């Protein structure tokens, strides 16, 4: 019977996410190289005990795209490993000196971490969430709700 | 209860309260109608990105959000088979009353134990800070409610044992 | 449904407001035209229908004959309120006193002032009162022949039970 | 909404749940003519009720269908309930639930006939019978206290702690405002004035309601009145002749503190209140002493709260604060608290319903109204 | 900044408009009705309803000089209301030709036309023809891709700004011949025919609010990402001099109003008017106009006795639920001039989902 | 007022009345007649009830009346009550003397001939109209559009009927009745609310559920989506307060009630619903005119006013052409153009088009059936009024 045939999907094509969010102006191998330069700096900053500078350097660029899940998950592995190695007393002094765009990137990537607890320690991500929202306010979560879907 | 749950329920509270910036919005696909857009998904520009808050692999929130509606869904602690039965049936009595708890769904979304739909109309006609207080007070107490139900089940298993075994 | 007046089948009947001044068998003084003593009239009908009609809770009025049957039906409910515990003689004097005492006509505390018309002139009011006083005196006298049919010093319980059966939830 | 009908011994107090005060308040009286009805017509009736009986009283024998909180005449009590619904509130009782009230330690049959007449005569959709002192505690904004309620026919003490009543500690005393009116007739006779008829009993009730008061120390007041004109003052009868009284103004109410004035062998209202607190468990007594709640018209005397506090302070140990709560609206606190209760949402599940009465008979009240 | 609560409406109030003399106001309740309120000493009284719409009224606007009310609804219609000599209002249906709901409406500065935003991917620019006695509608449609959430008119009668759910703020020519005289040359353009596009500015979230500067030389707009962006154009086919975004710490602004050429008031889901100040060198959130941003025994009545037992029964305890510290108890939906010359707004009004109508003095 | 021809849409649920060149009904009121009743209900001295009470006088006061409808399914069921509507319409709504006036009447396309005959007889022999014209209701709804081709579908209280028109020729062999309309949807809402334990069996309560339906019902665009919002969610739930003051809760019944237009089997009919009735009608037209009928599917009448009905109808015709013409091949579906015409005024398009047609023939005195022609030919005078 006719009632179940989807005509709308072919007679009125809906907006795509790239009609809402601008296309990435970098190729997949170009962003994969840019992150592969940063992950070794982020790992090295843990060994010198400077994990705060490990985050400040890792956070200087972020990968996005549905074509880059492998390097997005490698960047998230490094991000959660860096956040797990910062001492909990350093967080308030570091968060107040981040820009609004660095804060937006921190609260975005703690959200990607909280989505996968079998890989990532939620206990440190929730501690970071409490302190980032306490110091920078509710609007940083509002910017994550509104953020791009391929971050 | 909130010493172990405090970091988690603070992240849930903060992001549920950010997510409830709701508005009246009529459908772009149907004329003279409005629908909770998170529940239909037919126009993606007015959907906000779905956020997961999590304590544990077993204890999770999904917050789905839109111009006129939030869907909030939770996985709750079920560490043994008694708790799997007790939780499932408690959520079925609680969702069976959903007309009187106006922000409940009648069914959970798949892979979640209970679910809530807060619409534009609920933020207009109810105190929305008391809606997020009800969500977090439900999440704070449900583990103590379910553990007390397995104490009542233990206490009855003793009642029938002592009644039976004392009439030889 | 409920039972309507057979006298709704009459035509060119005298009228006041929108009561029908129907032919009446009676010995009381007043304006009502003498009925045949051999045939049922509106009071033999009104008492004969009352104890069925007082159970219905819906009634559509066909004309001025039914407006007259309704006023009678409401007055039988008043009589069965007045009559209780009396001897037949005390009941005749009490229910004549009830029939004679000053009552509201339609167009004045009347309970059905939406369904009944006011009197059509200052003189129509006097013919409406002088008809309704004669009618309700006869209606009282006739009812007592039924409620004191088998015994004479106590009203029949088979009639006193309708004393709270308030027709359509209306009373005078 | 629901009706609240505090059908007390001396006044019927009636109205709607959620109203600030009762909108029907009238004598709990049926009057019947005692003289030759000679003029034909004249708007005469077989009997009169409430304010109509009270205004015609010079030609009527007046009687209350309720005495000591018990219905003695059900035919006249139906006449009063009919007057509440159809004349005084102007409602169909078949459209409204009714909250009724009674004093504790009443006959079981009083509750049964009261539920039967409400469902079978007045055709009510639902009803409940509340204890009057439990209602008076809602009107206090309290969930613990001891309520001393005294009406026209009965005085009672009910202690409640955190919403639990202690039913073993409940006291009843069949002495209240009608016994004080009868005693005021007995002692007015000593100064020169005889009041004898059921109509003259309403004149001396009106004297009691505005001349009488409670002395803080009875023997000092009695000596002050025996030695000065200063306690004496006057009242004008319907006949325009004047009554002067002195120690009768505080001797009448003192019968609540000294029941032996009317020949009773009982503790006064102060010591009956203390005996009720002392029947309660030892940990609750402190909060009962701090929450003595006064109610009913027989608590409306000037000085009675100051006297009640003085008398209970002598009985209790000095180590704690006795507090007497006597609101200016305590004339109506049972009705006020009934209008609170009848407007609560859990109470909407506590009603006896028509269907449930029809299935069970009038015994349903004993297994639902406590 | 002083605030005064003028009235509490019984139902939500997404829009209100005062007349020119501030002596009556019109408001959309959340129903198909519109409420007209008159002064009553220092209070207000419900003078009349309008109820010509079938579904929920979304927006309403009152023309200052010509004294006409225009109303829009989810029924896809508009009605214009005009005052009769006897003091009643004449309704007039406008055929908007919209496929979906009307969402937002504004009268033009000369009041000779109005524009209606829609969920239909279009804006109905409506004008009157004396030759036909009709209101007739022109569709702006070229760049618009989603629901139009808000409109504003440039101080010159031609240019229309639009905030859209596609995360963009548009500046479009709504020039209509035999209504408009030719527009003067401007920073937005000079060759300016109907549906020419002067800007397509991006946002981080849905553009709830748009507003031209009092001189028309800049556009402010507010996004659902809790930002206000201020755009300074250069010329046609050329990028802006500055495109300054200030990101707020609070919930999003839904409404927006220039106080002067160097200051903006904005309000929304934060429940509070904020002040932003700046110029083409930079902008900053500078004040909150509501002091409530700082989070700041006797006889007892029957309604307190009864409500404390109803609270014990229905809720956890006797204790009443506290007010929010802001004057508005729910999101503040619209933000409109009340006093001062254009370019120097001295006071403004707000209405909210809590039904409060509130006056603010700067 | 004016000497113009009177136009009367004597519809099954509502009378609408006025004159040639009126842009809207001069009056509109329920086509109801009331008799006095008492019903264990409220009474007051603040009103008076006459032995016949009709239209707005009945509808404002209906708690006090036995309400009856002189019409059902587009035909007069009782001419004695229809005489009381027409007396009210002319003598105390319009406040006119009909003597020698010309009147335009309306009816649906497949009525019994006795309906038009006894209706024209009444105009000539009760009222003494000097001439009559009787128009097919759906061709008037095309005059309101200012339009000469398209398929016009009119759904009122009594009947849903369809009339294809091409280049001003009316395709009389293709016209049809779907015997489901606003009264069947209202009777179905009573049946659906009875499953929820509510009752509406009094003659006065039919107007209460009509107002409830007219306020709260909508057409589901996607049935499995509205069933999901219905069974998984409480968002469809709504409260309605009756004129009693009683409150009722309504949920799935809001989309489930008007679904009987699109699925007539829900009310026991075997006919195809709106979309399939319109498609089977257009698809029976000749190859050269099918495109012009699909490009102008004109909705009319109050039962076309449910929220989402145009959206559902357009979709469901695209979806039915995709099943029955393309056999499920997507490649040609974008090339199929359909346009539902869904004007704001369309509840009154029959009146508004009657007010146009009555002006077009006002000066052409030969176009009307005359009283002098009726009294010499009888019912054969009506043979002027088309095939
Ligand atoms: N907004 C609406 N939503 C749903 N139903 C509506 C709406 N508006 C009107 N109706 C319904 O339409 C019907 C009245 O329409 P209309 O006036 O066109 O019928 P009619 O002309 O009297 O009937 P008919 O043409 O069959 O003789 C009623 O059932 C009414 O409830
Ligand atoms: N001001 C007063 N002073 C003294 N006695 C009063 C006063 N007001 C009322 N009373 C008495 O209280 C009694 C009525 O009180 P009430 O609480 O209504 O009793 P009840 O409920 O039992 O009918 C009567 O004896 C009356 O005279
Ligand atoms: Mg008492
Ligand atoms: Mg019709």
């Amino acid at each position: 019977t006719f009632r179940t045939l989807d005509v709308d999907s072919i007679t009125e094509p809906v907006l795509t996410e790239q009609d809402i969010f601008p296309i990435r102006n970098e190729t997949a191998e170009q962003v994969q190289a840019a992150v592969s330069q940063l992950i070794p700096q982020a790992r090295s900053a843990i060994q010198t005990g400077n994990a705060l500078q490990g985050l400040k350097t890792l956070l200087s660029y972020v990968p996005y795209g549905n074509d880059v899940q492998e390097v997005r998950t490698q960047y998230l592995n490094a991000f959660v490993d860096v956040l797990s190695n910062i001492r909990a007393a350093d967080i308030p002094a570091f968060v107040k000196e981040c820009s609004t765009e660095e804060i937006d990137n921190i609260v975005n990537f703690i959200y990607r971490g909280l989505a996968n607890p079998q890989a990532y320690n939620s206990s440190v991500l929730l501690n970071w969430h409490e302190k980032v929202v306490e110091i920078s306010g509710i609007g940083c979560i509002v910017r994550v709700l509104n953020s791009r879907p391929d971050l | 209860m909130s010493n172990t749950l405090r970091p988690y329920l603070n992240a849930v509270r903060s992001t549920l309260t950010a997510s409830l910036a709701l508005e009246e919005f009529s459908s772009e696909i149907v004329e003279r109608q409005s629908q909770p857009e998170v529940e239909v998904g037919r126009s993606p520009e007015i959907l906000l990105k779905p956020l997961v808050v999590s304590r544990n692999e077993q204890e999770q929130c999904l917050i789905e959000s839109s111009v006129n509606s939030v869907r909030f869904s939770i996985r709750i602690k079920q560490v043994d088979e008694i708790e799997r039965i007790l939780v499932r049936k408690f959520m079925q009595f609680l969702m069976g009353r959903a007309e009187s708890f106006f922000i409940l769904r009648r069914k959970p979304v798949q892979g979640y134990d209970i679910s809530f739909l807060i619409t534009n109309y609920h933020t207009e006609e109810m105190l929305k800070h008391k809606l997020v207080d009800f969500i977090i007070e439900f999440m704070e107490e449900v583990d103590a409610e379910i553990s007390e139900m397995k104490l009542f089940l233990n206490g009855r298993a003793r009642l029938v044992a002592e009644t039976y075994l004392s009439c030889f | 449904p409920a039972y309507h007046s057979s006298f709704l089948s009459l035509t060119d009947v005298p009228t006041t407001g929108n009561i029908a001044m129907l032919p009446l068998k009676t010995k009381f003084r007043g304006p009502a035209y003498p009925a045949d003593e051999s045939q049922m009239d509106i009071i033999d009908e009104c008492i004969g229908l009352f104890r069925a009609n007082c159970f219905f809770r819906n009634f559509e009025i066909k004309g001025p004959a039914d407006r007259t049957l309704i006023y009678g039906t409401l007055f039988i409910s008043e009589c069965l309120g007045r009559v209780n515990g009396l001897n037949y003689r005390d009941a005749e004097r009490q229910l004549n006193s009830l029939a004679l005492e000053n009552f509201s006509i339609p167009g004045s505390g009347f309970p059905l002032n939406a369904l009944y018309a006011p009197p059509l002139s200052p003189q129509d009011a006097e013919i409406m009162r002088t008809y309704l006083t004669q009618f309700r005196q006869e209606l009282a006298y006739r009812l007592l022949s039924h409620v004191y049919a088998t015994e004479k010093d106590h009203p029949s319980k088979w009639w006193t039970c309708f004393s709270k059966r308030r027709f359509m939830n209306k009373a005078l | 909404t629901a009706l609240v009908c505090d059908n007390g011994s001396g006044l019927v107090k009636a109205g709607f749940a959620g109203d600030d005060a009762p909108r029907a308040v009238f004598p709990s009286i049926v009057g019947r003519p005692r003289h030759q009805g000679v003029m034909v017509g004249m708007g005469q009736k077989d009997s009169y009720v409430g304010d109509e009986a009270q205004s015609k009283r010079g030609i009527l024998t007046l009687k209350y269908p309720i005495e000591h909180g018990i219905i003695t005449n059900w035919d006249d009590m139906e006449k009063i309930w009919h007057h509440t619904f159809y004349n005084e509130l102007r409602v169909a009782p078949e459209e409204h639930p009714t909250l009724l009230t009674e004093a504790p330690l009443n006959p079981k049959a009083n509750r049964e006939k009261m539920t039967q007449i409400m469902f079978e005569t007045f055709n009510v959709p639902a009803m409940y019978v509340a204890i009057q002192a439990v209602l008076s505690l809602y009107a206090s904004g309290r969930t613990t206290g001891i309520v001393l309620d005294s009406g026209d026919g009965v005085t009672h003490n009910v202690p409640i702690y955190e919403g639990y009543a202690l039913p073993h500690a409940i006291m009843r005393l069949d002495l209240a405002g009608r016994d004080l009116t009868d005693y005021l007739m007995k002692i007015l006779t000593e100064r020169g004035y005889s009041f004898v008829t059921t109509a003259e009993r309403e004149i001396v009730r009106d004297i009691k309601e505005k001349l009488c008061y409670v002395a803080l120390d009875f023997e000092n007041e009695m000596a002050t009145a025996a030695s000065s004109s200063s306690l004496e003052k006057s009242y004008e009868l319907p006949d325009g002749q004047v009554i002067t009284i002195g120690n009768e103004r505080f001797r009448c109410p003192e019968t609540l503190f000294q029941p032996s004035f009317i020949g009773m062998e009982s503790a006064g209202i102060h010591e009956t209140t203390y005996n009720s607190i002392m029947k309660c468990d030892i940990d609750i007594r402190k909060d009962l002493y701090a929450n003595n709640v006064m109610s009913g018209g027989t608590t409306m005397y000037p000085g009675i709260a100051d006297r009640m506090q003085k008398e209970i302070t002598a009985l209790a140990p000095s180590t704690m604060k006795i507090k007497i709560i006597a609101p200016p609206e305590r004339k109506y606190s049972v009705w006020i608290g009934g209008s609170i209760l009848a407007s609560l949402s859990t109470f909407q599940q506590m009603w006896i319903t028509k269907q449930e009465y029809d299935e069970a008979g009038p015994s349903i009240v004993h297994r639902k109204c406590f | 900044a002083t605030s005064q609560v003028l009235h509490i409406l019984p139902k939500p109030s997404y829009e209100h408009a005062f007349n020119s003399q501030r002596t009556e106001f019109v408001t959309t309740t959340a129903t198909n009705q519109v409420e007209l309120y008159e002064q009553d000493g220092n209070g207000w009284k419900h003078a009349r309803t309008f109820s010509d719409h079938d579904k929920i009224v979304t927006c309403v606007d009152w023309a200052p000089k010509s004294n006409r009310i225009v109303t829009c609804s989810q029924d896809r219609n508009a009605y214009v209301y005009e005052k009769r000599p006897d003091g009643t209002w004449k309704q007039t249906l406008v055929l908007l030709r919209l496929n979906r709901a009307a969402t937002f409406v504004r009268w033009s500065p000369n009041e000779d036309k109005f524009a209606v935003g829609s969920g239909a991917r279009v804006i109905s620019v409506c004008y009157f023809e004396q030759e036909n006695d009709w209101w007739v509608s022109k569709h702006l449609k070229r760049p618009l891709r989603s629901t139009i959430l808000s409109l504003d008119w440039h101080p010159n009668n031609v240019l229309l700004a639009a905030g859209c759910a596609d995360r963009k703020a548009y500046v479009l020519s709504a020039y209509v011949r035999d209504v408009d005289a030719k527009p003067e040359a401007s920073v937005w353009g000079s060759r300016l025919p109907f549906n020419t596009v002067c800007a397509e500015y991006p946002s981080g979230g849905w553009v709830h609010a748009v507003g031209f500067s009092p001189s028309g030389n800049a556009l402010a707009y507010a996004g659902h990402d809790s930002s206000v962006t201020i755009a300074y154009p250069s010329a046609p086919e050329q990028p802006p001099r500055a495109l300054i975004t200030v990101k707020l710490s609070q919930l999003p602004l839904r409404s927006l109003l220039w106080a002067n050429e160097s200051a903006i008031v904005a309000a929304g889901y934060n429940y509070s008017p904020i002040l932003l100040q700046g110029n083409e060198s930079g902008w900053a959130h500078t004040r909150d106009l509501d002091a409530g941003t700082s989070k700041t025994e006797g006889p007892v009545s029957f309604t307190a006795l009864r409500s404390t037992f109803r609270n014990m029964d229905l809720k956890g305890s006797s204790q009443s639920i506290s007010s929010l510290p802001t004057v508005h108890q729910n999101m503040i939906a619209t933000l409109r001039p009340y006093a001062g010359t254009p370019g120097n707004i001295t006071a403004f009004t707000s209405s909210g989902t809590d039904g409060r109508v509130v006056l603010w003095t700067l | 007022m004016e000497s113009a021809p009177i136009v009367l849409d004597n519809g099954t649920g509502f009378v609408k009345v006025g004159y040639a060149k009126d842009n809207f009904p001069r009056f509109q009121f329920p086509s109801i007649v009331g008799r006095p009743i008492l019903r264990a209900e409220e009474k007051t001295g603040n009103v008076q009830i006459k032995d016949v009470m009709v239209g707005d006088e009945a509808e404002a006061v209906r708690s006090l009346l036995q309400v009856k409808y002189p019409m059902e399914n587009g035909i007069i069921r009782d001419f004695e009550e229809m005489n009381q509507l027409w007396d009210y319409t002319f003598f105390e709504k319009l406040k006119i003397d009909p003597r020698g006036r010309k009147i335009l009447l309306t009816e649906p396309p497949m009525n019994p001939v006795a309906n038009r005959e006894k209706m024209c007889e009444t105009m000539f022999e009760r009222y003494g109209f000097g001439g009559v014209y009787v128009a097919i209701q759906a061709v008037l709804s095309l005059y309101a559009q200012g339009l000469s081709s398209g398929v016009v579908v009119d759904s009122g209280d009594g009947v849903t009927h369809i009339v294809p028109v091409y280049e001003s020729v009316v395709l009389n062999h293709l016209v049809g009745r779907l015997d489901v309309a606003g009264r069947d949807a209202t009777r179905y809402l009573i049946s659906l609310l009875l499953r929820k334990g509510y009752a509406f069996n009094r003659t006065a309560d039919f107007e209460t559920v009509r107002e409830m339906k007219e306020k709260l019902c909508y057409v589901s665009y996607d049935l499995e989506l509205d069933h999901k919002l219905s069974e998984e969610t409480t968002v469809l739930m709504r409260n309605y307060t009756l004129p009693d003051g009683r409150v009722i809760k309504v949920g799935s019944e809001r989309y489930e009630c008007p679904e009987c237009l699109f699925q007539p089997h829900l009310v026991g009919s075997e006919q195809p619903g709106l979309s399939e009735f319109i498609f089977d009608t257009i698809q029976a037209a000749d190859v050269d005119i099918r495109k012009y009928l699909y490009r102008a599917i004109v909705l009319s009448g109050g039962s076309s006013m449910y929220a989402g009905l145009p959206s559902r109808l357009e979709k469901e015709i695209k979806q039915l052409w995709f099943e029955r013409v393309l056999h499920g091949d997507p490649a040609r579906l974008p090339n199929f153009k359909v346009k539902i015409e869904d004007a704001p005024r369309r509840r009154h398009a029959v009146f508004i088009g009657g007010a146009v047609l009555a002006d077009i023939m006002a000066q052409n005195d030969h176009m009307w059936v005359s009283k002098a022609e009726w009294e010499e030919y009888g019912v054969r005078a009506l043979d002027k009024l088309g095939p």
